[PDB]
C-alpha cells in the first residue's frame, strides 16, 4: 500500500547546522513526462500545514532559499543549508503519484540553545480540592533546556508509581525553553496519613539535584 | 484566508456530520479538491478527492462506505459529509488542492471529536504560593483546571492583562476519560499582596466560566 | 502520454434495407489527435465522407466522428478502418447493424 | 443551468492542411461555434447559423480567438525544447442560480492537466516545469491577462447570456429516442440482446433491462453523437438459449413523458 518512512524521528540541531532528512518510499516516484509527486510539508504546533517544495525540489513562493530538496527514485531527502531559529517545525514528506496518498510520520525539528536550569516549585492541594473527594499535588519546573528531566515524588520517601502524569510545553518559540508539571493525584485518606511531602528534580543544568517541599498543615 | 473549513463538532458514534470548505483565494473550479485529516496529536492524513467537474471520487479504505466527498462549483465550496462516524475519525480535518498544485492552498482546519461521553466542565482549584519563597525575588503561582470534557479549554490572567511569564500546560488525558492541564505564571514576591491575581477559565462546550483568585493559606 | 482509440459503429436512424440513412464512426478516447479513419463498404473505402471538429473530453482525450449518407442493402458490409501512433497496424470494426 | 466552454487545442507540427491550432465551442452539449488558424474566422454551427443574432457577435468571437491563437504558439517558443507539442485548454463559465457566473480555465499538454488560470489572482500558474515556462511568458505579454480577466469574467456570461435569450428554442429542443431490442445467439447455450435508442435530445439517456417486469441489470453500454446533433446509444446482455423472450427494454429520457417499455416483438 506503498509506505512513506522519513529518517530520523525526531532532531534537535543547532542554529547553524546543516540538517539532513531522509523519505523512503516503498515504490518508486517517477510516472509521468518524468515529473514525480513528491512533496514536502512542515507543520509548527498549534498550527495548520504549509508547502515547502513541490515536485521534487522547487521551493514555493517565500520559502527561505537556505531550503533544498533532491533525490529521484525511492530516496529522497530535505536538506536546510544552515539552521536558524524559526525553522522549528515538523516536517514531512508526502507521495501524490498513486491513491493513497501518504505522509511519512514525520520529523520534528528542535532547536538546540544553550543549558539552562529550571526554577522549580511546589504547590499544595488546595484546602477546596480535598472536600471533593481527592487531592492533587504539583511539581512545577520553569524555563529549562533540554527538554530531558527526571522527576521523582518523595512520600515519606517511598519513590511513588504510577499514579503521576507530566505535561510539558511546546519548546518556546521565544526563548527555546520548556517547562514541565508533574502532577501527582492522590486520595484524601491517602494524602493524610503521611507528612513529608517533596519532588526531587534532576537535569543536565544541575550538578546537584534540587528538592523543593512542604509538610501537610502549616507553613 | 485562501480557504475556511467548519462545521464541526462534538458526535456520537453512529452520528453524523457536514463539513464546509468556502474557498475565496483562488478560482476553486479548476482545481480537484482533498481531504486530509490529523488526530490529535499525530501525523497527517489523506483522506479523499473529488474532480473539478465532480464526477470522480477516491476515499482511504477505513472509510470508503462511511464518507462522502463533493463539491459545488456554483458556492466554489467543498464538502465532506460522514456517517456511520467511530473513534478513529477524531481529527482536525484539513481541505486542499488536488491537480494542479497539489496542497498547496490551507485553512485553519476544523475539529471533529467523535465520543460517547457528555460535556463535562471542569473543577477549578487555586496553586498558592510557597510561604518560603524568599523576600524580594520571585514566587510562582497558578491554578489547577481539572476533570472536563471535551478539548479545549483557553485560560487567561487578570483578564488578558498579563502575559509576561503565563504557562498553560498542554491537557492530558487521565484514564477517567477526562482531561486536567494547570496554568502558572511568575511573578516578583513583593506582589504578593499589593497586586491581586485571577484566572479566567473558560470551557465552552458546557457554558463553565470560573474566575479564581488565588491567595496564600 | 498516449491514449488508443475506441471505435464505435452505427446509424443514425435503425437500419432498412432500402431506405436511405446516414452512417457513423466515432472515434474517441485517444491520444495525440493525429487520426487517420475510413469508413469501408464491402471491404473498400467509402469516397465522399464528412467529420466533425477533432475536439475533446473532460478527461482531454480527444474524440471525432465520421459519417456518410447510404443506403444499406442485402448485399451490402460496412466498417469502420482506424489509423494511429499507438496502433501497429489499422483498426477495423465491422458495423453491427443492431448497435 | 448551461455552460459556454471553448476547447482550444494548438499542435506544434501539423500534419499540412491541418490548422496548427482549432478551438470548438459549446453550448452545453451542443457546438456553436468552429474556429482553426487555416481559416482565421470564427463560424457558427448548426441550427446556431441562422439565430437571430446582434450584428457584430462573429467578428467579436474572432478577435477573442485570434489572441487565443497567438499565445498559443508562442506558448511553444517560450517551452524549451522540440516536443511534438499538444496544448489544451478549457476556458469557459457556468450560470449557476442567481444570474451568478463561475469561471473555468485548465490547460493540458501532451494529454496532461498542469495549469490553470486563476482569476482571483489574475493569474496563470502550475507545479509542471513547463507551466513556469508558458506562465511567465503568458505573464510578461502586454495585456493578456487583462484580455483574458475580459474574456471569462464578461465576454463569456454575456455570449452564453444572448444565446439563451436569443436561441431559446435551440436549447429547449427535445426528440424522443426510436427504439429496437433485438436478440442473436452469442454462444452455444446462449444469445446476445441489443437495445438500441436512435436519435436523441439531449444525451442524458439511461438504458434498463427487465425479465417479467424485475430488473435484470443494464447491459454493458455505449454513447455517441450523430451528424445533426441529435444522439445514440445502445446496451448489451448476455441471456440463455431460449428466454430470450420474457425480457423487455426500459429507456428513460427528457424527450418521453413516461419511461417507455420496449418489447422484442
Ligand atoms: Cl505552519
Ligand atoms: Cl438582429
Ligand atoms: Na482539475
Ligand atoms: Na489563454
Amino acid at each position: 500500500d506503498i509506505q512513506m518512512t522519513q529518517s530520523p524521528s525526531s532532531l534537535s540541531a543547532s542554529v547553524g547546522d546543516r540538517v539532513t532528512i531522509t523519505c523512503k518510499s516503498s515504490q518508486s516516484l517517477v510516472g509521468a513526462s518524468g515529473k514525480t509527486y513528491l512533496y514536502w510539508l512542515f507543520q509548527k504546533p498549534g498550527k495548520a500545514p504549509k508547502r515547502l517544495i513541490y515536485l521534487v525540489s522547487t521551493l514555493d513562493s517565500g520559502i527561505p532559499s537556505r531550503f533544498s530538496g533532491s533525490g529521484s527514485g525511492t530516496e529522497f531527502t530535505l536538506t536546510i543549508s544552515s539552521l536558524q531559529p524559526e525553522d522549528f517545525a515538523t516536517y514531512y514528506c508526502l507521495q501524490g503519484t498513486h491513491f493513497p496518498h501518504t505522509f511519512g510520520q514525520g520529523t520534528k525539528l528542535e532547536i538546540k540553545r544553550t543549558v539552562a536550569a529550571p526554577s522549580v516549585f511546589i504547590f499544595p492541594p488546595s484546602d477546596e480540592q480535598l472536600k471533593s473527594g481527592t487531592a492533587s499535588v504539583v511539581c512545577l519546573l520553569n524555563n529549562f533546556y533540554p527538554r530531558e528531566a527526571k522527576v521523582q515524588w518523595k512520600v515519606d520517601n517511598a519513590l511513588q508509581s504510577g499514579n503521576s502524569q507530566e505535561s510539558v510545553t511546546e519548546q518556546d518559540s521565544k526563548d527555546s525553553t520548556y517547562s514541565l508539571s508533574s502532577t501527582l493525584t492522590l486520595s484524601k485518606a491517602d494524602y493524610e496519613k503521611h507528612k513529608v511531602y517533596a519532588c526531587e528534580v534532576t537535569h543536565q543544568g544541575l550538578s546537584s539535584p534540587v528538592t523543593k517541599s512542604f509538610n501537610r498543615g502549616e507553613c | 484566508v485562501p480557504l475556511v473549513e467548519s462545521g464541526g463538532g462534538l458526535v456520537q458514534p453512529g452520528g453524523s456530520l457536514r463539513l464546509s470548505c468556502a474557498v475565496s483565494g483562488f478560482t476553486f473550479s479548476n482545481y480537484g479538491m482533498v481531504w486530509v485529516r490529523q488526530a490529535p496529536g499525530k501525523g497527517l492524513e489523506w483522506v479523499a478527492y473529488i474532480d473539478s467537474d465532480g464526477d470522480n471520487t477516491y476515499y482511504r479504505d477505513s472509510v470508503k462506505g462511511r464518507f462522502t466527498i463533493s463539491r459545488d462549483n456554483a458556492k466554489s465550496s467543498l464538502y465532506l459529509q460522514m456517517n456511520s462516524l467511530r473513534a478513529e475519525d477524531t481529527a482536525v480535518y484539513y481541505c486542499t488542492t488536488g491537480i494542479v498544485r497539489p496542497f498547496l492552498y490551507w485553512g485553519q482546519g476544523t475539529l471533529v471529536t467523535v465520543s460517547s461521553a457528555s460535556t463535562k466542565g471542569p473543577s477549578v482549584f487555586p496553586l498558592a504560593p510557597s510561604s518560603k519563597s524568599t523576600s524580594g525575588g520571585t514566587a510562582a503561582l497558578g491554578c489547577l483546571v481539572k476533570d472536563y470534557f471535551p478539548e479545549p479549554v483557553t485560560v487567561s490572567w487578570n483578564s488578558g492583562a498579563l502575559t509576561s511569564g503565563v504557562h498553560t500546560f498542554p491537557a492530558v488525558l487521565q484514564s477517567s476519560g477526562l482531561y486536567s492541564l494547570s496554568s502558572v505564571v511568575t511573578v516578583p514576591s513583593s506582589s504578593l499582596g499589593t497586586q491581586t491575581y485571577i484566572c479566567n477559565v473558560n470551557h465552552k462546550p458546557s457554558n463553565t466560566k470560573v474566575d479564581k483568585k488565588v491567595e496564600p493559606k | 502520454i498516449q491514449r488508443t482509440p475506441k471505435i464505435q459503429v452505427y446509424s443514425r436512424h435503425p437500419a432498412e434495407n432500402g431506405k436511405s440513412n446516414f452512417l457513423n464512426c466515432y472515434v474517441s478516447g485517444f491520444h495525440p489527435s493525429d487520426i487517420e479513419v475510413d469508413l469501408l463498404k464491402n471491404g473498400e473505402r467509402i469516397e465522399k465522407v464528412e467529420h466533425s471538429d477533432l475536439s475533446f473530453s473532460k478527461d482531454w482525450s480527444f474524440y471525432l466522428l465520421y459519417y456518410t449518407e447510404f443506403t444499406p442493402t442485402e448485399k451490402d458490409e460496412y466498417a469502420c478502418r482506424v489509423n494511429h501512433v499507438t496502433l501497429s497496424q489499422p483498426k477495423i470494426v465491422k458495423w453491427d447493424r443492431d448497435m | 443551468h448551461l455552460s459556454l466552454l471553448y476547447h482550444l487545442t494548438a499542435v506544434s507540427s501539423p500534419a499540412p492542411g491541418t490548422p496548427a491550432f482549432w478551438v470548438s465551442g459549446w453550448l452545453g452539449p451542443q457546438q456553436y461555434l468552429s474556429y482553426n488558424s487555416l481559416r482565421g474566422e470564427a463560424e457558427p454551427c448548426g441550427a446556431w447559423v441562422w439565430e437571430n443574432q446582434v450584428s457584430w457577435y462573429w467578428e467579436k468571437e474572432t478577435t477573442d480567438l485570434r489572441i487565443k491563437e497567438k499565445l498559443f504558439l508562442e506558448a511553444f517558443k517560450a517551452l524549451g525544447g522540440k516536443g511534438p507539442y499538444t496544448l489544451q485548454g478549457l476556458l469557459g463559465c457556468e450560470l449557476g442560480p442567481d444570474n451568478t457566473s463561475v469561471p473555468t480555465a485548465k490547460f493540458a499538454l501532451n494529454g496532461e492537466e498542469f495549469m490553470n488560470f486563476d482569476l482571483k489572482q489574475g493569474t496563470w500558474g502550475g507545479d509542471w516545469p513547463e507551466a513556469l515556462a508558458i506562465s511567465q511568458r503568458w505573464q510578461q505579454q502586454d495585456k493578456a491577462a487583462n484580455k483574458e480577466l475580459t474574456f471569462l469574467l464578461f465576454s463569456c456570461p454575456h455570449r452564453l447570456r444572448e444565446h439563451l435569450e436569443r436561441g431559446r428554442g435551440n436549447l429547449e429542443w427535445k426528440e424522443p429516442p426510436s427504439m429496437r431490442l433485438k436478440a442473436r445467439p452469442s454462444s452455444p447455450g446462449f444469445s446476445v440482446l441489443t437495445c438500441s435508442a436512435f436519435s436523441f435530445y439531449p444525451p442524458e439517456l439511461q438504458l434498463r433491462f427487465l425479465r417479467n417486469g424485475l430488473a435484470a441489470g443494464t447491459g454493458q453500454g455505449d454513447f455517441g453523437p450523430n451528424s445533426d446533433g441529435s444522439f445514440h446509444a445502445s446496451s448489451s446482455l448476455t441471456v440463455k438459449s431460449g428466454d430470450e423472450h420474457h425480457y423487455c427494454c426500459i429507456v428513460q429520457h427528457a424527450g418521453l413523458a413516461q419511461p417507455l417499455r420496449v418489447e422484442l416483438e
